[PDB]
């Protein structure tokens, strides 16, 4: 028996999917059976050439190494400590819509990654969605075991500064913060400012494989008299 | 399910028997001595001896401490029973003792311990069991390590007992029998029952009680004289129920260092938060929480404030109960008396002779007493002592007995022998000597009890006895009739008459009949309390009396209040006024709900202040008539039993020449005659010791002490010095007062 | 003053002597009977010619001197400590199975040594035995003086991290995990997982060396009457 199995089953569905992806990335990269020619994150292919061959490999193939181990560890502690609050952001219902604008966040951040030439689009998306959830109810502080009264809503910025001073590769998280602010403004402006036949209809195929769940009436009882 | 029984204590002291109600044997088809398998916590299964005991209810199973440990279950738990008479006699069994009791024994356990304990006792035993065997000095324990047949077998004469081997190290799960249980406490049955009542739910079923949604008690104050086992009681309760008992001492904390001591307290509390329903015990509060008057420095104020804040914030939290040990609630700061704080109050009184007897029985369990021990006599002679006193007495009595045999015991150079130890016996002379080299500590302390004097101890006054019974017993016997009639019973009864009639004896007799506590207050104590300390002492006296309800309070030498007030001194007016005012202001505050009675007695009714003679206060007045002839004969007979007896001169005749004599005078005459009889006995032994000097060892026949044959010579001596202690002028004054009251009212 | 002597002199004779030989083998290696440069297990040389003098010589010895004694001494300390801990239960009267497990671990590790090109097979033995120990009694709660989440089947990734920061050649702890889990499966899971016919068959000579002992009845006295 393995307590790891039910521990991971205890993880809520969104963090379940993200953890599955982020643990499959290193294993898939280190498998070595599959030809890496499909997966190199080659800048020349993705930037100038059309190269429909590798339009999505950026988030899957990733050179894992001792480049962000300490930051990844502190984020692992953060998720282990607060995934409950992480998963409960205003989307227990309509979770298909939640995944919808998370995919929209992915497409906007990869647009940024095409326009700009940063290093890793892994932290910025998750930190941006977590911090936008926080900002919708901003400014209640929190601290860890030894944190006496240290203020919250600085942790993204504390990490940014720590990476900026010692080490490197901090620009992508701050550009993700910028695009997240853009997304925060857009989720309020775009749907009501302009129409355009509400863009396009959201596909029901995702509902076909992974439907959303709504109210259930169960069964009633005759009151009688 | 007709197999679940709530565990209960077994009156039987055997370690392999169980007591059941008769329908249990009727339904389960159980014979006497049947081996029945039991179920419980930790999946522990064993067998015992089925014994009939109708005392326990059908759901109640009587079963002792050792088997409770073997089953790893506590009191109040339900067990499952199933018959299994298919056991077989043991053939060869290898058993071993647990290591942490064998230290320094150097002896063969088989013959010294195992042979007498297991003498064809037919004890059903199993592999891997634990049991205890008493010894002359220790209480050793053994474990069955190998059995044949397995796993169950029966003690049989053909039992090859492999008793020698390496001592067994502790099983690392403790469950030691060295703990303290309810059986280890004597003379506190009422208080123990009260605590066991109001501790049960918060500790046994925290989930159910929490789901109920009722605030449990949180503050309990055990108070009494030091060295009475209060900490022992708390530890025993904690071990019995099972908790995370944490102990805190006063001096060890208050004089810790600088000002960080508070953290330790905080530390203690937070640990309870991580450790389930737990008991927090703190000792010697007055040493750290006195009244603010005594507080001279500042740090103590900070300590008290911090502890108050800590304990008041204990609302909800967990099912943690806190109790404190102290001596006098007066010394405690009143601020720690509000609701939510310590509100439950329990006092531990000084045990009587009987309680001393159970304490001695507990402490002498290991000792090999010789056939000369009268524990009851020692308990009678040891009034004014405490549990620590008796423990020390037993310890140094055993030490004296051993030291008397230093020659017998090989002093040698290692662990002593066990057989020599087993050969030691304790003599009553050792106990007498221990008494000689002893002193109690309580001594000058008020004792509350039910007196022993019965009705027949005093003759005459049949109408007086009937009136007292009518005034006292029936109102508490039949409150319903009073409720129907809408009546309040009287409480203040006063006695007036010639001194020396045994009025105190009457009070003791009526208290004994009512079977309630008795409290005695003397005029000496009152006059001592006159100057200065009067108010608080009276208040605490009445508080104690209310605490021990139902009870009878007695007052003596009341007229002495006036004696220094109006007389040759005339200077104690302020103290007398203070005392009288305190008494009046406090006694009327008694409520009819309390079943406490007040009795006053005096021999100078004229000088008594009229304010007491008020309804609600002392109103019932009973004269004390002198015994007459047959009454005098009855008193003489009552005083005559004692030990000597001699019917050679008409006692009724001597009563008839002694008409108009007080009962105390008659008792004095009896004791004078007894002294003359002792003089005759001294004459006898003196002539013995003189005339066997003349004839060397002139003791061939047994010359016993003279049989009680008190001759008319002694009574003629008594009448030669005959004192009419009652004075006729005072008798006339008493009659004048009685007739004045009769005509006036 | 030398409490080391007092602590060593209180050790049980069997475990003291076995552990003394276990720690004296590295002393023989350190003396210089065979140079450490002559301990590499050349694959082709072992394949073609014998070279049977150094398949296990480097396994039982570790190049420890007055530069890294702390790790070696603590490893042997916990080795003996866990040896006694496993001596407490189960192997209190059945040393045959204990020695069978030790030799099983050695056979597995030497099979892996022959198969692949690893160099220092001392720490790999540590992972093997430590994991088989920790997993023989999985699902239990234990804590050291400052145990935070000290739990079964969790020390393997702890030593994963500690060897990642200090050391290398990750495959060793992988093989220790594999052998520990295989033994654990063979103990409880295998009998009702894959039918029957358990493979716990001790060879005759191995049982001849150290057979399981039996409790003696000792002398007894009849109770009589
Ligand atoms: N009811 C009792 N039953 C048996 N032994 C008792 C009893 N009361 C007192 N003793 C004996 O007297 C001793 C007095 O108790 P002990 O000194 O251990 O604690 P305490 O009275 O609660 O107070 P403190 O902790 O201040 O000493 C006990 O240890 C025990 O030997
Ligand atoms: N059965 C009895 N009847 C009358 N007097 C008794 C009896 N037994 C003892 N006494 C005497 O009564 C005396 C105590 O009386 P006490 O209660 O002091 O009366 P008072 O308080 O009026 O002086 C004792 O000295 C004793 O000699």
């Amino acid at each position: 028996m393995s307590d790891i199995g039910d521990w991971f089953r205890s993880i809520p569905a969104i963090t379940r999917y993200w953890f599955a992806a982020t643990v499959a990335v290193p294993l898939v990269g280190k498998l070595g059976l599959i030809s890496p020619a499909y997966l190199f994150l080659w800048p020349e292919a993705f930037l100038y050439r059309f190269q429909i061959w590798r339009p999505i490999t950026a988030t899957f193939y990733f050179p894992v190494g001792p480049g962000t181990g300490f930051l990844y560890l502190v984020n692992l502690y953060f998720l282990y400590q607060y995934s409950t609050r992480l998963e409960t952001g205003a989307f227990d219902g309509r979770p298909a819509d939640y995944l919808f604008m998370l995919l929209f966040n992915w497409i906007c951040i990869v647009i940024t990654g095409l326009a700009m030439d940063m290093q890793l689009l892994m932290i910025p998306l998750i930190m941006s969605v977590l911090y936008v959830w926080a900002q919708l109810n901003r400014d209640m502080i929190v601290s860890f075991w030894f944190g006496t009264r240290f203020k919250a809503c600085y942790l993204p910025w504390v990490i940014l500064g720590f990476n900026y001073i010692i080490g490197g590769s901090v620009i992508n998280e701050l550009i993700g913060n910028l695009v997240g602010h853009l997304y925060f403004f857009l989720m309020f402006r775009y749907p009501m400012d302009l129409g355009g036949r509400n863009f396009l209809s959201t596909p029901q195929f995702l509902y076909r494989w992974l439907p959303s769940r709504r109210h259930n009436w169960g069964q009633g009882f005759r009151l009688g008299d | 399910r007709p197999n679940r029984l709530i565990v209960d204590e077994a009156i039987n002291e055997d370690n392999s028997v169980v007591s059941l109600s008769q329908p249990k044997m009727d339904e389960l088809q159980l014979f006497r001595g049947d081996t029945v398998l039991l179920k419980g916590k930790k999946r522990r299964e064993a067998v015992c001896i089925v014994l009939s005991d109708d005392t326990c209810s059908d759901e109640k199973i009587r079963m002792n401490r050792v088997v409770r440990n073997n089953l790893r279950v506590r009191l109040g738990d339900v067990i499952s029973i199933q018959p299994c008479p298919d056991v077989k006699y043991g053939k060869r069994i290898h058993v071993l003792p647990i290591d942490d009791t064998v230290e320094g024994i150097t002896g063969n356990l088989f013959e010294v311990y195992l042979k007498p304990y297991f003498l064809e006792a037919y004890r059903p035993i199993r592999k891997g069991d634990i049991f205890l065997v008493r010894g002359g000095m220790r209480a050793v324990e053994f474990k069955v390590v190998e059995t044949d047949p397995s796993p169950y077998c029966i003690v049989a004469p053909d039992t090859v007992i492999h008793c020698e081997g390496e001592p067994i190290k502790r099983e690392d799960e403790e469950e030691s029998l060295n703990e303290v249980g309810y059986d280890d406490i004597g003379g506190c049955r009422k208080q123990l029952a009260q605590i066991k009542e109001m501790v049960e739910l918060p500790l046994r079923h925290p989930a159910l009680f929490k789901a109920i949604g009722v605030k449990p008690p949180r503050g309990i104050l055990l108070y009494g004289p030091p060295g009475t086992g209060k900490t022992l009681i708390a530890r025993a309760v904690a071990n019995e129920t099972g908790a995370f008992f944490f102990l805190i001492n006063g001096p060890e904390i208050m004089s810790k260092l600088a000002g960080e001591s508070e953290s330790n307290l905080r530390k203690a509390f937070e640990e309870a938060e991580k450790n389930a329903p737990a008991i927090i015990f703190i000792d010697e509060l007055d040493a750290i929480a006195p009244k603010r008057e005594k507080t001279h420095g500042e740090v103590e104020r900070r300590i008290v404030s911090q502890l108050l804040t800590l304990m008041d914030g204990l609302k909800q939290r967990a099912h943690v109960i806190v109790m404190a040990a102290t001596n006098r609630p007066n010394s405690i700061d009143p601020a720690l008396r509000r609701f939510g704080r310590f509100d439950r109050e329990v006092d531990i009184g000084i045990p009587d002779a009987t309680g001393r007897l159970e304490i001695l029985q507990i402490h002498t369990k290991n000792m090999k007493l010789a056939d000369d021990v009268d524990l009851e006599q020692v308990a009678n002679e040891t009034h004014g002592h405490v549990g620590a006193d008796l423990a020390a007495l037993c310890s140094e009595a055993a030490l004296q007995a051993i030291r008397k045999k230093m020659d017998l015991i090989d002093l040698e150079d290692e662990t002593i022998d066990a057989e020599v130890m087993n050969s030691l016996a304790v003599t009553m002379d050792d106990f007498r000597w221990a008494l000689s080299q002893s002193n109690p500590s309580a001594l000058r302390e008020t004792v509350v009890e039910v007196p022993q004097v019965t009705w027949e101890d005093i003759g005459g006054l049949e109408d007086v006895k009937r009136e007292l019974q009518e005034l006292v017993q029936y109102p508490v016997e039949h409150p319903d009739k009073f409720l129907k009639f809408g009546m309040t019973p009287s409480k203040g009864v006063l006695f007036y008459g010639p001194p020396g009639c045994g009025k105190t004896l009457l009070a003791k007799a009526i208290a004994n009949e009512c079977q309630a506590n008795f409290i005695s207050i003397k005029g000496p104590e009152l006059l001592t309390m006159w100057f200065g300390e009067s108010e608080a002492n009276v208040r605490e006296i009445f508080d104690k009396a209310r605490q021990a309800a139902p009870c009878v309070l007695f007052f003596d030498e009341l007229d002495s209040i006036a004696k220094a007030r109006g007389g040759n001194i005339g200077d104690g007016g302020g103290a007398a006024d203070r005392v009288i005012n305190q008494i009046l202001t406090e006694m009327d505050g008694m409520s009819t709900k309390k079943n406490v009675f007040i009795i006053g007695a005096t021999n100078r009714p004229d000088i008594i202040d009229p304010a007491i003679l008020r309804p609600g206060r002392l109103d019932q007045l009973i004269y004390i008539p002198l015994p007459d002839e047959k009454s005098r004969v009855a008193i003489l007979k009552a005083n005559l039993r004692k030990s000597p007896v001699a019917k050679d001169v008409d006692l009724e005749f001597l009563a008839k020449m002694t008409n108009g004599f007080s009962g105390a005078d008659l008792t004095e005459i009896c004791q004078r005659a007894c002294k003359l009889a002792i003089r005759e006995s001294i004459e006898s032994e003196i002539r013995r010791e003189r005339e066997r000097q003349t004839n060397p060892s002139a003791m061939e026949v047994e010359e016993d002490d003279p049989v009680p044959e008190i001759r008319r010579d002694h009574f003629e001596e008594a009448m030669r010095f005959a004192r009419r202690s009652v004075s006729d002028n005072d008798i006339r004054k008493y009659e004048m007062f009685a007739q004045t009251l009769q005509q006036s009212r």
